[PDB]
């Protein structure tokens, strides 16, 4: 029950309640130790959380900051880049920084990664654009592995049960074909992780995506695997293979029709980025 | 239900199949609402009509009457009234399958028709502009881009002249009424007291800044992911973080008087500052 309730305020309670729940450390205020935050959605060299795990901790505008830059597109980032560049100078300092940062609040970690030890340097966009790429990268990767993968491969089940974790809404149909993708796969091929991060970039550009596929909106007409892989591969820069568009075929295409509707895939991984 | 409006408004007859003139599809975007035949003599007409109007802006104001608009053409356009120049390219690339930086006529007449075709069971105009008089030549990108940007612009002159009771100039009591008929939200008194009691009779506003004001509606939903930041502060918007954040989030750079007018319209605290409650909580219809 206490942990249905700590999914519950995760969904839709404030992140004012979330952190301050997760948090363990308070100062003079309340910090979170890194391991807070892996724990607040769910580190040896080259993990992010690790680079991060340097002194100090995170702080409330951390959190907000880290939350806000996985939920965000790319060309969308872009501007929030551009947003945050006061001056207009093409490069960010530490000032404008402090300034969104205590506008967020009505620290070491994040500042002291970002603008060097001594605050005193200036971001630019790559630095940035990276960031978030290493941040969702090995978000992801964590939450694959987590699944207690087999020669780095997954079944098919936990791979629908992931999409449908993703997607934020949860039928007894839904479900039901979830728990039908085992029989759908007598066999099984597993999911390597290149094919799971692949997905997931294709969902991230979801709203652009839409805004491509306008024609087969409006005309009416549904989405068959062929027309999925050239758009993914047209808007995402993603390579979708046959299984990943396989699976998600036999997952949410309730219909059987054996092609996905508007409705049925895009509207919903599209109200998800709300 | 495209194909009911379309239905309706189409005007000539060839076995079935309906065909608009251009200045049917005109009227399709302008009238909401309002109120046969064809011979070879019209297909003529239409084969002769596309030298004498202009490749400009004003293609279809030219064109007049002598045209040919299918119901893909139809879907087409309306496609392409409301795309959010990040997606000009998209959409290039999402006709261009094997990537020759060219539309050759099978490549997209097939396409959008077969799909349709597809959808349904289970020498018109644009292409002989597209693919010239015989209909084999090709369609690179600046030409493409240059014909939707022109559509649009000819789509909102012609809601400005028709706005602005035919005048060169509208007054800022028109571009509110133009606003609140967008907004779809004249229903409430209260802005029309605004407007009544701060919008003097004074400035006009120019054709460009209501071109500008249009470009910067069709990127809202950008606008919206820019604002999120204040919008999960709570926090109201002056004008010059108004001003600023629309050049940045959308290019566009919105006039002061445009903007004068929007704060002075949907100031219901009156603060001289905005909200996210009262300005994008509206225009989330648009
Ligand atoms: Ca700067
Ligand atoms: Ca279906
Ligand atoms: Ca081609
Ligand atoms: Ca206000």
């Amino acid at each position: 029950k206490v942990m249905e309730y700590e999914n519950r305020i995760r969904a839709y309670s404030t992140p004012d309640k979330i952190f301050r729940y997760f948090a363990t450390l308070k100062v003079i205020e309340v910090f979170m130790t890194p391991e807070d935050f892996v724990r607040s959605i769910t580190a040896d060299e080259g993990s992010i959380f690790y680079t991060l795990g340097e002194c100090g901790l995170i702080s409330f505008s951390d959190y907000i900051f880290l939350t806000t830059v996985l939920s965000t597109p790319q060309r969308n980032f872009e501007i929030a880049f551009k947003m945050f560049d006061l001056n207009g100078d093409g490069e960010v300092d530490m000032e404008e920084f402090e300034q969104v940062q205590s506008i967020i609040r009505s620290c070491s970690a994040l500042t002291t990664y970002f603008f060097g030890a001594d605050l005193k340097g200036k971001l630019t966009i790559k630095n940035f654009l990276e960031f978030q790429r290493k941040l969702q990268h090995d978000v992801l990767k964590l939450e694959f592995e987590r699944h207690d993968p087999v020669d780095g491969r997954i079944t098919e089940r936990q791979f629908g049960g992931m999409l449908l974790a993703y997607s934020g809404v949860q039928s007894k149909k839904l479900t039901a074909m979830q728990r039908q993708l085992k029989k759908h796969f007598k066999e099984g091929k597993g999911l390597t992780f290149q094919e799971v991060e692949n997905f997931f970039t294709f969902l991230k550009n979801i709203n652009d995506v839409d805004t491509a596929l306008s024609f087969y909106h409006m005309a009416g007409a549904s989405l068959d695997k062929v027309t999925m892989q050239q758009v993914a591969r047209t808007v995402a820069k993603v390579e979708l293979s046959d299984h990943v568009c396989d699976v998600v075929f036999a997952l949410f295409d309730c219909d059987g029709n054996g092609e996905l509707s508007n409705k049925e895939f895009v509207s919903i991984m599209k109200q998800r980025l709300m | 239900l495209r194909k009911q409006r379309f239905m309706q408004f189409s005007s000539l007859e060839h076995e079935g199949e309906y065909y608009m003139t251009p200045r049917d599809f005109l009227f399709s975007v302008m009238f909401e609402q309002m109120e046969k035949k064809l011979t070879k003599k019209d297909i003529e007409d239409t084969l002769s009509g596309i030298q004498t109007a202009g490749c400009g802006s004003t293609f279809f104001r030219d064109l007049g009457d002598k045209g040919l608009i299918s119901y893909t053409e139809y879907l087409f356009l309306l496609t392409i009234l409301t795309k959010p120049h990040s997606g000009f390219h998209v959409a290039f690339k999402m006709l261009d399958t094997d990537g020759n930086e060219m539309i050759e006529k099978r490549e997209f007449f097939k396409l959008q028709k077969i799909i349709s075709k597809q959808d349904d069971l289970m020498n018109t105009t644009l292409q002989m502009r597209f693919f010239g008089k015989r209909g084999q030549r090709k369609l690179h990108y600046k030409e493409f881009r240059r014909f939707m940007e022109n559509l649009q612009t000819e789509i909102q002159e012609m809601e400005f002249l028709q706005f602005s009771k035919g005048l060169s100039f509208m007054r800022k009591e028109d571009f509110a009424e133009w606003l609140l008929f967008f907004t779809n939200t004249e229903n409430k008194d209260i802005y029309w007291k605004n407007v009544r009691e701060k919008l003097s009779a004074g400035e006009s506003i120019s054709l460009d800044e209501f071109k500008s004001f249009c470009h910067f509606t069709t990127h809202l939903e950008d606008f919206a992911i820019a604002m999120q930041m204040f919008s999960l502060a709570h926090r109201p918007v002056r004008l010059a973080e108004f001003k600023r954040a629309v050049k940045v989030a959308t290019g566009q750079e919105l006039s002061n008087n445009i903007l004068d007018t929007v704060f002075k319209i949907f100031d219901l605290d009156g603060d001289e500052c905005l909200s996210h409650e009262e300005f994008l909580g509206v225009l989330k219809n648009r």
